[PDB]
């Protein structure tokens, strides 16, 4: 399998006035290579485009929005002054040649901002086992993992049956919910289920892990608060089977 | 002049098997090509169809998009909706120097659910978590699932799973709260369920 168009970090937490430099990679052979931030209020907007390592178009963002472009096609931006409205997913997109080839995107680096790094939680992850009730009365058995208190939403909820990644009979909400709807700091809550046969559900060899990755700080960031550093971690939790 | 890239409607809901049309429109006709695009959450962007300025269709698969550029219009045809289809779908423009991405279609393709069987679940609490969790599943997908009228009960939207090897999808929403005045028989009050939904005794 062949690389798509890659993009390094995937995630980062900064402060106001903090700066970044992202990377992106385009697909071998594309040359154009361009950037775009999507924010929920404004969507996507360009901000520039590079090929053979100079800037062919721009958007209307502000001076402190740079970029470059290395002979490689690589390409960097950089964000200095950070405000709390640079919270995005800054996209890359590399193509063939932008005037008449597909854009193809990276998966983005996504940029949040935040007046504070004692704003900053790990989830706490539990697994909530199946209904009796459930079992009787649909011969299926449905488990429920919460990813709750976390703040910024940089995470990933995956299931795991006996070591192996499941993506059949699960759900994982698409956006998390806000704890406290009205305050821009608030923290956030996501939920899964994985459902499977009551019979598979009854062997207690059976293994059941609710994995969340959290993207956190760097070990470059000072703490001094008394709590654990809220660094990038894996919260996780499990179940096993049970006969009756 | 100033391009202004529209989408209408912003947000779609169909059953599974409908045709759909997303529209795009433009108000400056002077394009070097018309680009439609899914967004998945948690995802980038993936090219569905480029429509360049002199060509006036495309089709890939289910898909086929019109372009009446003099018109300032491009219609996305999708057609026999499947749940994989549900995604944020943008138009987007190439000008001479700039790029513009209209806002999308949020467009949520609903299964059908043979054999509904709704009820409401109590899970068991965890060892390790301090909250009451219930499961509001094997509903229709005409039920719409509300918010609660309390602020510290939390309740997500309407899921679906696939359970591949057996043929069988199934929606579900979770109510959940570590308040002690709270019961699954009382979670989902404020939404309007089926009348037939089963209760387990506790």
């Amino acid at each position: 399998m062949k690389a798509g168009v890659t993009q390094t970090p995937r995630y980062l937490i900064k402060t106001r006035g903090q700066q970044v430099t992202l990377s992106c990679s385009p697909i071998s052979g594309h040359r154009s290579v361009s950037w775009y931030q999507q924010t929920p209020g404004q969507g996507l907007q360009f901000l520039f485009e590079y090929f053979s390592e100079t800037q062919r178009n721009k958007g209307n963002f502000p001076g402190r929005f740079s970029g470059r472009q290395f002979s490689n096609s690589r390409s960097e931006m950089n964000v200095s002054t950070l405000e709390l409205g640079d919270s995005a997913l800054y996209l890359c997109a590399s193509s063939f040649d932008s005037g008449n080839s597909p854009l193809h995107f990276g998966n983005g680096t996504r940029l949040t901002v935040t007046e504070d790094l004692n704003k900053v939680f790990p989830p706490e992850v539990a697994v909530f086992e199946p209904s009796e009730a459930e079992i009787s009365h649909t011969q299926k058995a449905t488990l429920v993992c919460l990813a709750t208190g976390f703040f910024p939403d940089h995470v990933e909820l995956s299931w795991w049956v006996n070591g192996k990644e499941v993506h059949s009979g699960v759900c994982t909400d698409p956006q998390p919910l806000k704890e406290q709807p009205a305050l821009n700091d608030s923290r956030y809550s996501l939920s899964s289920r994985l459902r499977v046969s009551a019979t598979f559900w009854q062997n207690p060899r059976n293994h059941f892990r609710c994995q969340v990755q959290f993207y956190g700080l760097s070990e470059n960031d000072e703490w001094t608060q008394d709590r654990a550093k809220p660094v990038t971690q894996i919260v996780s939790a499990e179940a096993w089977g049970r006969a009756d | 002049m100033k391009q202004e890239v529209t989408q209408i409607p912003a947000a779609l809901s169909v059953p599974e098997g409908e045709n759909l049309v997303l529209n795009c429109s433009f108000t400056d006709s002077a394009i070097y090509n018309l680009q439609w695009f899914r967004q998945d959450p948690g995802k980038g962007l993936t090219s569905l169809l480029l429509i360049q300025s002199s060509q006036r269709e495309q089709t890939s698969g289910r898909l086929n998009a019109s372009l009446d550029k003099s018109s300032g219009r491009s219609t996305l045809y999708i057609a026999a909706s499947q749940p994989g289809d549900s995604a944020t779908y943008l138009c987007a423009v190439t000008n001479f120097n700039k790029f513009y991405f209209g806002s999308g279609t949020k467009l949520n393709v609903k299964p059908n659910i043979q054999n509904p069987d709704p009820a409401v679940y109590q899970l068991r609490d965890s060892k390790s978590s301090d909250k009451s969790v219930c499961l509001f599943t094997d509903f229709d997908s005409q039920t719409n699932v509300s918010q609660s009228k309390d602020s510290d009960v939390y309740i997500t939207d309407k899921c679906v799973l696939d359970m591949r090897s057996m043929d069988f999808k199934s929606n579900s929403a979770v109510a959940w709260s570590n308040k002690s005045d709270f019961a699954c028989a009382n979670a989902f009050n404020n939404s309007i369920i089926p009348e037939d939904t089963f209760f387990p005794s506790p």
